[PDB]
């Protein structure tokens, strides 16, 4: 949440459109350790 | 054999399986990992389920 | 000699609107300014035991709702009061209270905060005029007043340290979750349609 | 937008988020794990 925003915008004129494309970071969720092989199968490590 | 006809096998045997101590270690974790996330989403309901089930499967020796 | 700027003399024929007072100070133009505090509240509205019955609100936040019925249980109010000889009055439920000492206290109900009073030179008290942009002085600020508890035993002042202690006790932002899946399963199925996609652009661009 | 994957963080063993803060004692030997063991460290490879 420091930089809490990520910003881009575009006044596009190729009707003058001024567009905003931004992006937040919402919550962090965490989990228990998991084990990935190779095959694809997961499971607690 | 593949390892998806070991996988298969280990699915058919663990349906199998009536106990085994490090299985059921194993529930037991995956459990308290599932009552956590319960927990943490202010769950009421399900968390009182998963602690039936943890206090009915422990009570080891 | 710093040779007065302005001399043109010119001059504004303003009047201005002025109000009868309902009480006025005698021997002196003296007010005293108080901070209020965060566990003292003021409610000039009159007291309407009702509506203030019906919006009691109820919070899952202990910290919160104790704080807000500290504040509330606190609040400076006031209310008309039918005499006995069927006149109507103002009633209000604080108090000053000035001790042997000289010092001074403010009273809401059973509850008394201190005051510290520290004298303030060339503070002054005026009266905004926003239609016509100019300030006319009412009194004179001689004093700074703080409210503090008076002692420890005080219920306000326990109220507000469980409150505070129990604030900085709640602190969990990360909330868990369950892995089922590979987490990367994601990125490796989108780019392996991406480059599907950029193969069948390639080609259509090439006949177009 | 929803919950991506952004990294996996390695987890300090006996802490709040290790496999092993539960399981009592019986249950640390049939992992294998000595009891005696403080946590503290970090498994990297």
């Amino acid at each position: 949440w420091e930089e809490p925003r990520l910003i881009l915008d575009q006044p596009a004129q190729h009707d003058n459109i001024n567009k905003r494309y931004e992006i937040r970071f919402g919550k962090i969720y965490l989990s228990r350790p998991t084990m990935t092989e190779a095959d694809g199968t997961t499971h607690a490590m | 054999l593949s390892n998806d006809e070991v996988n298969s096998i280990v699915k058919m045997k663990q349906s199998l399986s009536s106990n085994t101590g490090f299985n059921t270690v194993l529930k037991k974790a995956q459990l308290q990992e599932e009552l956590e996330e319960a927990r943490d989403a202010h769950d009421h309901e399900r968390v009182a389920r998963i602690e039936a089930e943890l206090k009915s499967i422990g009570a080891e020796s | 000699h710093t040779k007065s700027v302005y001399d043109n003399g010119e001059t504004l024929d303003i009047s201005l609107p002025i109000h009868p007072k309902s009480h006025i100070p005698q021997g002196k133009q003296d007010r005293w300014v108080v901070k209020l505090p965060d566990f003292l509240d003021i409610n000039a509205e009159p007291f309407d035991p009702r509506p203030f019955e019906m919006n009691v609100k109820t919070h899952e936040d202990k910290n919160q709702e104790l704080l807000d019925k500290l504040i509330a249980v606190n609040t400076v109010r006031w209310r008309y009061a039918k005499s006995e000889t069927g006149g109507i009055f103002k009633e209000t439920n604080s108090q000053i209270i000035q001790w042997e000492d000289g010092t001074y206290s403010l009273r809401v109900g059973s509850e008394i905060f201190d005051m510290f009073t520290t004298n303030t030179d060339d503070n002054y008290l005026v009266s905004e005029h926003n239609e016509e942009g100019i300030l006319m002085t009412e009194s004179t600020l001689s004093k700074s007043v703080k409210l503090v508890p008076a002692s420890f035993q005080s219920t306000t002042h326990q109220k507000l340290a469980k409150a505070l202690s129990a604030k900085q006790k709640k602190e969990s932002y990360a909330r868990s979750v369950v892995t089922k899946e590979d987490p990367e399963e994601r990125q490796r199925r989108l780019e392996s349609q991406e480059n599907e996609r950029y193969r069948l652009e390639r080609r259509r661009k090439q006949a177009e | 937008g929803n919950k991506v994957h952004i990294g996996k963080v390695p987890i300090m063993l006996r802490s709040k988020f290790c496999s092993l803060r539960t399981l009592d004692e019986v249950d640390l030997y049939k992992m294998k794990e000595c009891p005696y063991d403080m946590g503290g460290y970090f498994v990297i490879n």
